[PDB]
């Protein structure tokens, strides 16, 4: 296992995605959790 | 919750019901964990 | 052995009705596609009749002509496990069942409102009497010699004969 | 001046009295000496009238206690929803509704239960369902599974906002009595607010939601495709390119040029081919027209304006030379006793729920529905059966009023007291009625067995050895089919094609057909009206004799339900009220068991099969109705002994559970007899000397126990008895039809 | 004498709302008169203080993360959930929770506990009662902030696609433009 | 303004173990107020029993990996195979041992009246100290806050280092090990 501090970085930075051209409405709301049909059915626990 | 409300569930039917869904979970769950066991 | 039974390992019948529950399973596998929910499902149904057919072969069951097992209940030692064990594991908690009842009603009558603890049980002492009911064996020997476990017979109502 | 009174803070929220458990009753708030305080517990939790003596009290309990229904209710059509949304193959049947059987029920797989997860169709495994609700939300435009979701959420808001208010409404804020009389607003927000505006709203939804999206589904638009409710609902142009007069708006609404309007606004009648059932369009007419009707009728009661009815004046000024003072007074009892106005209320449900059955399956309303056998028979089965149920009801309810609130200084030479003052006349007319109609419906058929058992058969009431003709009902059934073109010019099609007309039918199976009526017909028809007749005595008999008899003069001091007075004057056995109501459940169960065995049986005989494209017509049992149900013999050889096949031969298949609660059912049946026949008397000595038995070994209870008291071991008998024989027919019906159909 | 809200001078007040810290009156909804300002109060810490975190911890992430977790702000969750660390979570934090489910039980019956004092209080900020008053005060203000924060975090990363800032490509550019 | 805190959980009331004389008695940590309806020296009679049972079973599940008892048969490092592969009639023999000390132990006590029925008898004070370190009253509070302490930290031991063997299917030291 990665100890964080002592076998690796404690904080690693974030990967910055860089500004660009935004989503759709559409988009992610077809792969919501809440209004979704299989976005619904991937937000019940697997356990 | 207050003397009350633990009265209450010490109520017959509340713990009959308690008791009794224990005893069948315990039961399903045996019968989950060691299934179809016809003799010892 | 016993009776014209056999063992249910060398039981043709055994094996054909074994083949028969996997052919059946396997042929309603054909409307589900493979890795689907239904078809793990199923794969899952068939290793368990599997297991189950196995677990019984290797139990030593005796299997009749129709091909079934079937349990001897005379007190052989042979076929022990299938009521002489259970048997007494089922005495054992019934007693305890009945002895943590009746060391309850005991508590409960000595109390100042019996007929309000019946219906409203005391939680707290009715958990001790379920622990403490399973030592009942020595309990009840104990209190039968003490005298304590039956009450004489004429204390107790009886009808006009 | 009609007004909003109410008491702020009237009951603490506290669990004193959830721990003290007959806290409501003044006998039982003592405690137990006895079993039988357990049993009263339960048999006076709800008898608020009993409980107090405050009508104001005994309203603001039942306000609250239909908020707690209402929540149960809320959770109820949550768990509908939220299965279809979660454990259904709903996608899959939208998608193919005749091939694919509707289900949304899965068990877990712990003792091989999961046998029960049979194949469905659609790559799923389940339990298939018959209550409808596929084809209720095809109907409501309902495509895929988020809305179901979001329907079912907003189901758990309702039904926690129905727990605040009926918390609200009790301990917070709770009416005054002068509020609850007000019935003459009760009704106009009934009838305008609740009836009307309900109706136009779902008028309105209709009209922009369902009738586009079952438009598109039934040209063939997959529902991945079709525009969103939202979309559909301000999109003017998308409800133009469907319906072309949408884009005319609602000037020809304002303007009185109504018939702009007549594309999505029809007339049609009959079934719609695709989908074998009624029109959306015609439903959402009728619903518009019935807001219209409801809200008109809803401004006649008068209120804090000078407009209006009075419920009072109206009554008392409908009195005749034959009736005495007619209507006086009724006004003040049915605003004075709820146990009156639940006595009509069950009374109209009841009829209104079997009214319900009989339209449904006459008249398929959703789509899809008429080719789901399954559907058809237990909805129509169902609501049979809550009908019947109802009835009782309003029957035992109108008998608590006769005992309890009955008082002759209101009622003197009303409508009531006329009736009392010749229940002995009413009663046998009544029963004569019942023997004559008896003695010929049955033995019709008896006198059948016998010609056949000795081959007779040209001395039978057969169709073609003595006929006994309907020649009303097949009168009443040309009318019908004639009405379209001569009494009904603007509709194009029969309302029902059970009249007569084409045979339709989706794929092969066969939605709706002509149902023609026979001497079977005549014959089991005669029986069902002598069952409701015999109902009718029973009922009318135990709420006219409520108050006394010539038997006991001094009924209604003992109360509604008691055992008896003793054993003189022969035996006074079931004197009481209760018990009349006990012995018409038996009958009601058996006018409705009949009902639907006849439904059953001429449903699957003569409409229910499949057609082939040549024409060729072929029944489930293949027409044997016609000449099979002239004999007892034949009911019990070609329907039951028949049909019980597939309940039977059900083990190791998905049925098998129907099979385990056939079995059941018919082990509960007999278990009931048990108490139906035995007494008191014998299972107290019984327990007389198991007690003795305890007390040999120190356990015998503080609480004594003792037999069920004979209203008891009534009530149990017939309970078990109704739940065997109801499960038993359920699983009948059910397995027979999902086997076949 | 008549009271009036002090954020909406038209109406009269609640009079349910007596002392409280942060008591401008602001109810239009009537809340109070309902439910218990015991109850109500402690609802409002709660999701004050869970709120100032999770503004707190969103952009944290968005900039660094430790190196066993590997995902985004947005993908977090998910990620988490399958791999199990929101089950770690979810059980020492309903440990908590079942212990303030008794906290609240005992203040709304009257043990003496306040709203939303559990007490701790380690490094002595605000232990002289005259700071405390105005310490409550402004832990109302800055979760309450928090709240809308967090939301417009949530909502407009979702929105925009951006890593930080939450803002429109165009909005990095010309936005003070005559 | 609570009245009397818990002096381990300071936002709720004070239970009943907090105002009794048992040992440890102070911190007063009981959430759920079970000294309420639980025998308190019952629970002091079941804690130090479990305790025991426990930091002798934790040693032992940690060194049976490192040490095997000279030519054991079916011997296995981690306990859980251990204990699938020996014999069934030692793990009998054991049971055996442990219920012939149990019985004798608490002859004619084992029920939370009859147990206690004595004054005298105090929670889990069986009298086992052939040493007689009891005599010594300077050091008994400290001795029996100690034995507390350590069955505690024990049992809690047990519990993580059986769950994870069951985690990592390796013996304790191993999987340890495996982490750095
Ligand atoms: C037992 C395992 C272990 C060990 C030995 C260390 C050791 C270290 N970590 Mg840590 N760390 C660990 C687990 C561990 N970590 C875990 C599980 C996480 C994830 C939450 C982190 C996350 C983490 C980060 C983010 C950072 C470290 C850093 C450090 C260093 C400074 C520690 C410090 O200031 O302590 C101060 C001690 C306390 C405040 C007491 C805390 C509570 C006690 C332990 C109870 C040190 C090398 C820093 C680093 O990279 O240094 C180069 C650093 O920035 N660690
Ligand atoms: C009073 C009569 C009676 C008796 C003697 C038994 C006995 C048994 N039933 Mg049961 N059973 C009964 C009534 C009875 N049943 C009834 C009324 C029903 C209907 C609900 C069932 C339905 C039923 C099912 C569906 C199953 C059983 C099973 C079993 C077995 C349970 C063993 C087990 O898992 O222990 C495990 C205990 C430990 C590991 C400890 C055992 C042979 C199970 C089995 O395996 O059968 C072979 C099983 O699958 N029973
Ligand atoms: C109906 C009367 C009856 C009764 C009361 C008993 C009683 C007993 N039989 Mg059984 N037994 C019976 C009929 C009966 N048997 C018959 C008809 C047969 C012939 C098939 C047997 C064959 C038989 C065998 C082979 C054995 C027993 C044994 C036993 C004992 C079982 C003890 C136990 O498991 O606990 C017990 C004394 C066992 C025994 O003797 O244990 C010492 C034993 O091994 N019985
Ligand atoms: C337009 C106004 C309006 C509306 C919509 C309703 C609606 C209702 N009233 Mg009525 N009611 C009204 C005015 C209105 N009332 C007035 C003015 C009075 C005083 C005279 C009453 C007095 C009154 C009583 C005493 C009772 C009702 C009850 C009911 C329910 C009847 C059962 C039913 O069909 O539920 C249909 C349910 C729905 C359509 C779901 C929506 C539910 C709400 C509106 C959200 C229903 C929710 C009964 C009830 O349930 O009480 C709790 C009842 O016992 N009402
Ligand atoms: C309560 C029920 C209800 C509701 C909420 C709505 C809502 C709407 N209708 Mg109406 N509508 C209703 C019943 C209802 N309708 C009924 C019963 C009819 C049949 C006479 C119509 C016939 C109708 C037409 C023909 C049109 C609307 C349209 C509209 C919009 C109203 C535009 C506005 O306010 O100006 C809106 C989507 C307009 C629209 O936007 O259509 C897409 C429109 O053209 N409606
Ligand atoms: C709007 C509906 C309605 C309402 C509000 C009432 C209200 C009342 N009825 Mg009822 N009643 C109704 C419908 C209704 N009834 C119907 C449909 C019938 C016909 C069957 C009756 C017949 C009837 C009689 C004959 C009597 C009452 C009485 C009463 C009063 C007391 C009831 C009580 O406390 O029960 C509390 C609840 C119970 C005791 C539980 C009942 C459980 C039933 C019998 C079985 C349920 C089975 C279940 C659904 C399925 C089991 C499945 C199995 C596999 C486990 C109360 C005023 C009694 C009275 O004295 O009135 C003044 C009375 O004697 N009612
Ligand atoms: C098959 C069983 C059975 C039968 C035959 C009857 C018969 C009757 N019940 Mg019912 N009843 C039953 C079960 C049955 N009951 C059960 C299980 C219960 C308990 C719940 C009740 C409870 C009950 C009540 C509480 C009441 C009835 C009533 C009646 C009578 C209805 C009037 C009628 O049509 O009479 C005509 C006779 C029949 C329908 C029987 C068969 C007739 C055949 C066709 C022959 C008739 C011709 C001729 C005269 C005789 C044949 C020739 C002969 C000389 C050889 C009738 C005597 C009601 C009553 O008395 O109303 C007046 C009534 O109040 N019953
Ligand atoms: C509302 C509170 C909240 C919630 C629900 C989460 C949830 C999550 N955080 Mg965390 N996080 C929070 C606040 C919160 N965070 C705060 C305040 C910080 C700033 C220190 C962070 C910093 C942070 C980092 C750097 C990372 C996460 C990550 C995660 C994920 C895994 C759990 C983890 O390792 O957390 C670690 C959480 C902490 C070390 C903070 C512990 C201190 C808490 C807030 C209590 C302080 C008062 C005592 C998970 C989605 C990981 C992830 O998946 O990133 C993509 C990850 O790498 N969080
Ligand atoms: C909860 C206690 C417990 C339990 C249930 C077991 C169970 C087991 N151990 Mg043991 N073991 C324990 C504690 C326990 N151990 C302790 C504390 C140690 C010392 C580190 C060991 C060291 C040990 C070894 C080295 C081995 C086992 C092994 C075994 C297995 C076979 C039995 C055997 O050979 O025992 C051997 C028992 C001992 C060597 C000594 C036990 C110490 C007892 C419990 C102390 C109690 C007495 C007390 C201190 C004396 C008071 C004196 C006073 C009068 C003055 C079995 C699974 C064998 C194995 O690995 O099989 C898979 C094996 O080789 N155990
Ligand atoms: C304050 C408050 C409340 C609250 C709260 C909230 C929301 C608190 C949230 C706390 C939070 C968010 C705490 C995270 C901790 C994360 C840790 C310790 C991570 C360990 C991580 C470990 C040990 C390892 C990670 C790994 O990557 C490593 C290093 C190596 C990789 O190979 C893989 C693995 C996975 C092994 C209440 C109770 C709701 C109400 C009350 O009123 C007020
Ligand atoms: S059995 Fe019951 S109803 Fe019949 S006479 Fe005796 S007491 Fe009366």
């Amino acid at each position: 296992m990665t100890i964080p501090g002592v076998n690796a970085p404690g904080l690693v930075p974030a990967t910055k995605k860089s500004v660009g051209p935004k989503p759709e409405w559409d988009s992610f709301r077809d792969t919501s959790h809440f209004w979704s049909s299989e976005g619904i059915m991937n937000s019940v626990p697997k356990v | 919750m207050s003397n009350d409300l633990l009265k209450y569930l010490s109520t017959a039917p509340v713990l009959l019901t308690a008791w009794m869904s224990i005893t069948a979970g315990i039961i399903i769950e045996i019968q989950r964990f060691f299934p179809d066991s016809l003799s010892f | 052995d016993v009776s014209g039974l056999t063992p249910c390992k060398d039981s043709a019948v055994f094996k054909r009705r074994l083949d028969g529950s996997v052919k059946k399973l396997n042929s309603r596998l054909a409307n589900y596609t493979e890795g689907t929910p239904a078809y793990i499902a199923l794969e899952q149904q068939i290793e368990q009749t599997k297991a189950r057919f196995a677990k019984y072969g290797e139990k030593g069951l005796l299997c009749g002509a129709d091909g079934l097992p079937h349990l001897i209940a005379d007190g052989r030692l042979d076929h022990a496990g299938e009521f002489i064990i259970p048997g007494f594991g089922f005495l054992y908690i019934a007693g305890w069942i009945g002895w943590a009842g009746r060391s309850y009603l005991q508590f409960s009558k000595k109390t100042d409102k019996p007929n309000e603890n019946e219906i409203i049980i005391n939680v707290p002492v009715a958990l001790g009497m379920m622990a403490g009911a399973f030592i009942w064996p020595l309990a009840a020997w104990k209190e039968l010699i003490d005298g304590k476990l039956l009450v004489p017979g004429d204390e107790i109502t009886v009808s006009p004969r | 001046k009609v007004r909003v009174i109410v008491d702020k803070d009237p009951v603490a929220t506290s669990f004193e009295k959830w721990a003290q458990p007959g806290h409501f009753s003044r006998t039982l708030a003592k405690g137990p000496k006895t079993t039988t305080w357990i049993w009263n517990l339960h048999a006076d939790a709800h008898d608020f009238d009993s409980q107090t003596s405050s009508l104001e009290d005994i309203s603001r309990k039942i306000f609250s206690a239909h908020f707690g229904q209402l929540a149960i209710i809320f959770l109820w059509v949550s768990q509908a929803y939220f299965h279809g949304a979660r454990f259904s193959n709903y996608s899959a049947w939208l998608q193919n509704p005749t091939a694919i059987k509707p289900s949304a029920q899965v068990v877990w797989p712990i003792v091989g239960q999961e046998i029960l997860n049979g194949d469905v169709g659609g790559g799923f495994s389940g339990v298939q369902i018959t209550s409808g609700v596929f084809q209720m939300w095809r109907a409501s435009g309902i495509t895929n599974e988020t809305e179901l979701y979001w329907t079912a959420m907003g189901g758990l808001v309702m039904s926690a906002l129905m727990v605040f208010a009926g918390w609200f409404h009790y301990h917070k804020a709770a009416p005054k009595l002068e509020w609850f009389q007000n019935v003459e607003s009760m009704m106009n927000h009934h009838l305008a607010g609740l009836l009307g505006l309900g109706c136009l709203s779902w008028s309105g939804h209709q009209i922009h939601i369902s009738l586009p999206i079952n438009k598109l589904l039934d040209a063939g638009v997959a529902p991945q495709e079709i525009p969103l409710p939202h979309e559909l609902l301000f999109n003017q142009d998308l409800m133009a390119q469907l319906y072309p007069s949408f884009k005319k708006g609602l000037l020809p609404f304002f303007t009185l040029n109504w018939s702009e309007y007549s594309d999505f606004l029809t007339f049609k009648g009959g079934l719609n081919p695709i989908t074998g059932s009624l029109w959306l369009s015609d439903t959402a007419h009728h619903h518009l027209a019935l807001a219209v009707l409801f809200i008109f009728a809803g401004h006649m009661y008068r209120t804090n304006w000078g407009i209006g009815h009075s419920m009072k004046e109206i009554l008392e000024a409908h009195k005749g030379p034959l009736t005495g003072e007619g209507h006086k007074g009724l006004y003040e009892i049915l605003t004075t006793s709820w146990h009156a106005q639940l006595a009509i209320n069950l009374a109209m449900m009841g009829s209104l729920s079997i009214i319900v059955a009989h339209h449904m399956y006459a008249m398929p309303p959703y789509p899809y529905i008429g080719v789901d056998y399954p559907t058809q028979l237990s909805l129509f089965t169902h609501h049979m059966w809550i009908g019947g149920f109802c009835i009782c009801g309003a029957a035992a309810h109108g008998a608590i009023f006769m005992v309890r609130d009955y008082s002759p200084v209101q009622s003197y030479n009303n409508l009531l007291d006329r009736v009392l003052r010749h229940r002995d006349a009413i009663i046998s007319h009544l029963n004569w009625v019942c023997i004559f109609l008896g003695t010929h419906s049955f033995g019709f058929y008896i006198h059948n067995d016998t010609m056949r058992a000795l081959g007779r058969p040209q001395d039978m009431f057969s169709d073609k050895a003595i006929q006994l003709q309907p020649i009303f009902a097949k009168w009443v059934q040309s009318l019908h089919t004639l009405a379209p073109g001569s009494t009904a010019p603007n509709a194009l099609a029969t309302s029902s094609y059970a009249f007569g007309g084409d045979v339709v039918a989706v794929n092969g199976k066969i939605a709706m057909m002509p149902i023609t009526l026979g001497t079977a017909d005549f014959m089991v028809h005669h029986i069902h009206a002598f069952t409701i007749h015999v109902t009718v005595l029973i009922l009318l008999k135990g709420v006219l004799f409520a108050r006394s008899s010539r038997l006991i003069p001094d009924k209604a001091n003992l109360g509604f339900r008691f055992p008896c007075d003793g054993p003189g004057r022969g035996g006074t056995c079931q004197v009481s009220a209760w018990d009349h109501i006990f012995l018409g459940l038996f009958w009601m169960y058996n006018c409705i068991s009949v009902v639907i065995f006849h439904f059953s049986w001429k449903m699957q005989s003569d409409v229910w099969g499949t057609i082939s494209s040549s024409g060729k017509i072929s029944h489930v049992t293949g027409g044997n109705f016609a000449n099979s149900a002239l004999t007892i013999n034949g009911w019990l050889r070609d329907f039951l002994w028949s049909q019980a096949s597939q309940v039977i031969q059900s083990y190791g298949s998905a049925l098998s559970a129907y099979g385990l609660i056939f079995l059941g059912a018919h082990f509960i049946w007999a278990f009931s007899l048990m108490f139906l026949f035995s007494g008191r008397g014998y299972w107290q000595e019984l327990i007389e000397s198991i007690v003795w038995a305890h007390n040999k070994l120190k356990l015998a209870p503080a609480i004594q126990p003792r037999a069920l008291s004979i209203t008891q071991g009534r009530a149990v008998g017939l309970a078990h008895y109704l739940l065997g024989g109801i499960g038993t027919t359920w699983s009948f019906f059910l397995a027979r039809i999902i086997s076949v159909g | 004498p008549v009271e009036y809200s002090e954020s909406l001078p038209f109406l009269v007040k609640r009079k349910a709302l007596k002392g409280y810290v942060g008591d401008v009156g602001f109810d239009p909804l009537g809340f109070s008169e309902i439910l218990p300002m015991d109850w109500l109060r402690e609802a409002e810490l709660k999701h004050c203080r869970v709120a100032m975190l999770a503004t707190f911890g969103f952009g944290f992430t968005d900039f660094w993360h430790f190196p066993g977790f590997d995902y985004t702000t947005l993908e977090a969750h998910d990620a988490c959930v399958a791999s199990g660390a929101m089950s770690q979570l979810l059980l020492w934090i309903g440990l908590l929770e079942v212990f303030g489910t008794i906290g609240i039980d005992q203040t709304l019956r009257g043990s003496g506990r306040a709203a939303g004092d559990f007490g701790f209080d380690p490094l002595g900020f605000g232990s002289d009662p005259a700071k405390m008053a105005d310490l409550q005060m402004k832990e109302l203000a800055n979760g309450r902030l928090a709240m809308f924060a967090f939301s417009g975090f949530v909502t407009q990363s979702v929105l925009t696609g951006n890593q930080f800032p939450y803002l429109f490509d165009y909005q990095t550019t010309d936005v003070f433009a005559l | 303004a609570i009245a009397k805190p818990s002096n381990a959980v300071p936002f709720l009331t004070a239970p009943p173990c907090q105002s009794s004389k048992l040992a440890g008695a102070e911190t007063g940590f009981d959430p759920l107020y079970l000294s309420e309806f639980i025998d308190l020296k019952w629970a002091r009679e079941a804690e130090l029993k479990h305790g025991r049972i426990c930091m002798l079973a934790a040693p032992g599940y940690f060194f049976q990996e490192f040490f095997q008892l000279p030519g054991f048969p079916g011997y296995s490092p981690n306990g859980i195979e251990a204990v699938s592969s020996v014999s069934p009639e030692a793990l009998a023999q054991i049971v055996i041992f442990m219920s012939v000390i149990e019985y004798n132990s608490n002859l004619n006590k084992w029920t939370m009246d009859t147990m206690f029925a004595d004054p005298k008898r105090e929670p889990g004070n069986l009298g086992f100290d052939p040493l007689k370190f009891g005599e010594n009253k300077n050091t008994r509070a400290r001795l029996e806050m100690a034995e507390l302490k350590n069955g505690r930290l024990a049992m809690l031991a047990f519990s993580g280092m059986v769950h994870q063997t069951f985690v990592t299917g390796k013996p304790v030291w191993a999987s340890l090990q495996d982490i750095f």
